[PDB]
RNA sequence: AGGUCUGUGAUGCCCUCAGACGCCCUGGGCCGCACGCGCGCUACACUGGCGGGGCCAGCCGGCGCCCGCGAGGACGCGCGGAGCCCCCGCCGUGGCCGGGACCGCGGGCUGGAACGCCCCCGCGCACCAGGAAUGUCUUGUAGGCGCCCGCCCCCACCGCG
């Protein structure tokens, strides 16, 4: 139903204004049709995906993976900050992946101390490189031959 | 809040207090029906009612401002019809009991209309809120 | 030899709309709502005028059966030939399609 | 005086549209103003085989029509009824490129 | 046959005075304005066909067009539509 | 549920209607083996009669055995629709029934008697072996 | 072909089954089920029993499968 | 000398031209079935079927209320998105609750007109991974899962996406 580059979603009006003003960080994540924005500002370690925790979300065994940031970097930062995120395009798995992304841009963005943004980046992105870079590759066209990208319709010479 | 608990929970501990509590009860044409066109046999459990019930009010509280026609709703129900030697489509959920659901609910005020269609008051939130907070232990 | 608890003598002699809702959806909806067509009318009463008073030949293969139309011969088209068909009550409420074969068994 | 108007134009090609946008924004700040607002491209599409006898490989053609379309209501009370028109005229005349206006 | 009746009964049975759906395809309010007469067109039925070549099979009566695939390929380029992609 | 063990009456195989039924099967299954008894006619009438459903069929005691039968002859009155009922509208006495085995092939075999006497397409159909609906031959359905 | 029972008779719960089971670390519904040749849902029926009498203790759960261990020793 | 004179107010030469091969009406047929084969669809089960619940797309996109088991229907307004998957249970290797062809009563929709298409109760065919032979495929690809448009009074196991 919700399309990712909607302005309503972009601009997060979900928030009423005069907390919408509270929020400094601004943040995106993405992969396939999938994005995800961030508003982070300054709190106790607190997080949320859809108004929903990261405790609960849905598919279960991935719960790890969203939370992955967090036991890498240490809790200390989190703790510091609270954050709202939203999601809005295609698949649950997809969603989870922007989500983590985001999360981690976001608490990049945080820290003003630029050697300690790119001692992070060192710690982070050595674990893994689609924490901070977007997976580019999306879903590819089909042809009039057969019924997919490059598979073709079974022929019968005889 | 509700949102704050899995929904797997608070679904069916509110289904029973319901049923404790007379809101609702099941009528008489619930002893031999299927809930839609794409389903294949009834029921297994005797207190399916109570869980839509649960299920409906939780999604009209989601929903806030907002306000959920009947069909809307049965649209969150559906499934797939198979059996057929031909490819399978989806198809939507049954209404009747649906509307008996929403004017169960309605004639009790926890649920209001509008312009179009139905949506929350602030007793349904009340009360929904109080349950969940109380079963959060 | 019943026809839904109702006697054939009574049968006989009765009227359409008696029997029409102890018939068939069909039947109910060209009738009672798409009602019925000038010619179909005019197959009828020429019916009662020559039962008042020489087989009826036509080409409406598409008439429902009326209970008056009990014992009578009436010769139908197959796109070729006219064929006779005599009714009796158990072809009541259904089309002159059905006693009127277009084609031939196929043997080998 | 004040009517609410609203400027429409609709275009199948993207160069005058947006050559005709510029002239009236030009033309239209002091009567007011006049922003833009870009619609969703509706796109037409047709696929026909491109054979007239259906021999061969199928092969198929595929045709469409893009059509663009601008909206500046932003007028609004600030022109009256001879006042649309000044602009309307003082704007280039391109030979295709539709225009309504309502209030 | 003016002077030609019937039983009531055989009256109350006949369609109710209802315009036949059919209602053919006017592509233009030009081309119509509503012993052999009596039946020489009474079989009423859309008859779209393409306001070119008069043809009534292939016809795209998306967009309001009714235009045959055949007749089309050719005149696609003066209306506008390209090929890319 | 929560019945492991062999209640001292269990009866290993059934035997209604001239058919035998098995006691390791839950019971709603049992009976679709009677010729004219499904799953929804069978939650249905049971229901009716206040007898378990997820139950094994060889727990199933006779007081609970004859109550069902006594449903299965007259089951309008139990509160069961009409249009749950195998036929609907008889073509002689007009009522409804449900019939169970040996009916159902004595009235299979006088309609056939019916379709052949008034002269019908179908009926002439059915003694060479043809399709009677207008599914196509020709193609498939060789040897 | 094979065939197996899905109600016990009676004393042959305990004069095996419950014996048997006992002297096992590890267990499961299918084991079980192809040990001693009884259907499954017996099986579902029996582990409930005796997770409540406290002899097992469930290790790991799911609706498709879950395993006990045996906690007498 | 590939296909198209049966797409056309594109056409040469022939044939038909008032019991017409012109045009209009009524019916039937193009679908008929001992048989050989071409592209597809559904399955042969536990890496599963049934029942209940939670939840996210894109080409893009319309809804309320009341009847009816349902399919559908009467009124009235402009407003709006799914399968696989995940969680809890039942079944327990049995051609069985796998599979859903065939047939017997019944209720509706389109239409001038059902032979057409939908829904309900009962009956419950072949099929245990397929011989000689053969096709397609390298990253968001194969495969699996569903959703839209075209032709269309009704109807998609097809086709473009």
């Amino acid at each position: 139903m919700a399309k990712g580059n909607r302005r309503d979603l972009l601009e997060r009006n979900d928030i009423e204004v005069r907390e919408r003003d509270k929020y400094t960080v601004h943040t995106l994540g993405k992969k396939k049709n999938s994005v995800a924005v961030a508003f982070v500002k300054a709190g106790k370690g607190d997080i949320l995906v859809n108004n929903v925790p990261l405790a609960l979300v849905r598919p279960e065994i991935l719960r790890t993976k969203v939370s992955e940031p967090i036991m890498i970097l240490g809790e200390s930062l989190f703790k510091g900050l609270d954050m709202n995120i939203k999601v809005a395009g295609g698949g649950h798995v997809s969603q989870i992946y922007a989500v983590r992304q985001a999360i981690s841009r976001g608490v990049l963005a945080s820290v003003k101390d630029e050697a300690a943004r790119s001692e992070l980046r060192a710690k982070l992105v050595s674990y893994d490189r689609q924490l901070v870079v977007s997976d580019p590759r999306r879903c590819e066209a089909k042809k009039f031959g057969g019924r997919g990208a490059r598979a073709r319709r079974q022929k019968s010479y005889r | 809040s509700v949102t704050r608990v899995p929904a797997d929970v608070f679904i069916n501990s509110f289904a029973a207090h319901l049923k404790n509590r007379g809101i609702i009860k099941c009528p008489a044409f619930t002893d031999y029906v299927k809930t839609g066109v794409s389903r294949q046999y009834a029921p297994r459990d005797a207190d399916w009612f109570y869980i839509k019930a649960a299920s409906v009010i939780r999604h009209f509280y989601i929903s806030g401002s907002h306000s959920i026609g009947v069909a809307g709703l049965a649209r969150k129900y559906s499934s797939l019809q198979k059996g057929k030697t031909t490819p399978h489509h989806t198809k939507r959920a049954s209404c009747k009991v649906i509307r008996s659901i929403v004017s169960q609910f309605l004639g009790q005020k926890l649920l209001i209309a509008g312009e179009r269609g139905r949506h929350i008051s602030p007793n349904g939130r009340k009360m929904v809120e109080d349950f969940a907070e109380g079963l959060q232990k | 030899p019943n026809f839904r608890g109702v006697e054939v003598e009574k049968l006989a002699t009765m009227k359409i709309t008696d029997i029409l809702p102890k018939l068939n959806a069909r039947c109910r909806r060209r009738i009672g709502k798409h009602g019925l067509s000038m010619k179909h009318l005019r197959f009828v009463n020429k019916l009662r005028l020559r039962r008042a008073a020489k087989i009826v030949r036509t080409h409406l293969r598409d008439m429902i059966i009326f209970p008056e139309m009990i014992g009578m011969t009436v010769s139908v088209y197959n796109g070729r030939q006219f064929i006779p068909v005599e009714i009796k009550p158990p072809m009541v409420g259904r089309a002159l399609r059905e006693y009127s074969m277009s084609y031939k068994i196929v043997s080998h | 005086m004040h009517q609410k108007y609203t400027i429409i134009v609709v275009g199948k090609d993207l160069k005058l549209v947006e050559r005709y946008v510029k002239s009236i924004v030009k033309e239209g700040r002091a009567f007011g103003i006049s922003g833009p607002c870009r619609a969703p491209v509706r796109r037409l599409t047709i696929t026909t085989r491109k054979s007239p006898c259906g021999e061969g490989t199928n092969t198929w053609h595929r045709f469409e029509l893009r059509m663009y379309k601008r909206t500046f209501w932003v007028t609004c009370g600030g022109n009256d009824i001879s006042t649309i028109l000044s602009k309307t005229v003082v704007i280039p005349g391109i030979q295709v490129t539709v225009e309504v206006e309502e209030p | 046959r003016n002077l030609g009746s019937c039983g009531a009964e055989d009256l109350d049975s006949r369609v109710h005075p209802s315009t036949i759906f059919w209602p053919t395809e006017a592509d233009n309010i030009n081309l119509a304005s509503g012993m052999r007469e009596t039946e020489f067109c009474t079989h009423i039925a859309h008859k779209r066909e393409c306001r070119i070549c008069g043809n009534y099979n292939s016809v795209y009566r998306k967009y309001g067009l009714f235009i045959c695939r055949r007749c089309f390929k050719e005149n696609a380029g003066k209306i506008g539509f390209v090929k890319l992609h | 549920m929560t019945t492991i063990v062999q209640p001292n009456d269990y009866r290993d195989l059934l035997r209604m209607f001239n058919t035998n039924i098995q006691g390791k099967v839950v019971l709603e299954c049992a009976l679709v083996g009677i010729k004219g008894i499904g799953r929804r006619f069978a939650n249905v009438a049971l229901k009716k009669a206040n007898i378990d459903v997820h139950k094994r069929a060889g727990e199933l005691t006779a007081a609970e055995e004859d109550a069902l039968m006594k449903v299965l002859e007259d089951p309008l009155s139990h509160g069961i629709p009409a249009w749950m009922l195998n036929r609907n509208n008889d073509f002689e006495s007009g009522k409804d029934m449900h019939i169970l085995v040996n009916t159902i092939a004595s009235t299979h075999r006088a309609d056939l008697e019916r379709l052949r006497k008034t002269r019908c397409e179908r009926g002439v159909r059915h003694h060479h072996n043809l399709k009677v609906r207008g599914q196509h031959t020709k193609s498939t359905g060789r040897r | 072909k094979v065939d197996y029972p899905t109600l016990f008779a009676d004393e042959a719960a305990m004069n095996e089954a419950l014996k048997f089971i006992k002297n096992s670390k590890c267990i499961t519904h299918t084991q079980i089920c192809e040990r001693l040749r009884v259907s499954v849902a017996l099986a579902k029926r029996v582990m409930r029993q005796l997770v409540k009498s406290g002899d097992f203790a469930i290790v790991s759960k799911s609706s498709r499968m879950t395993i006990f261990k045996n906690m007498t020793k």
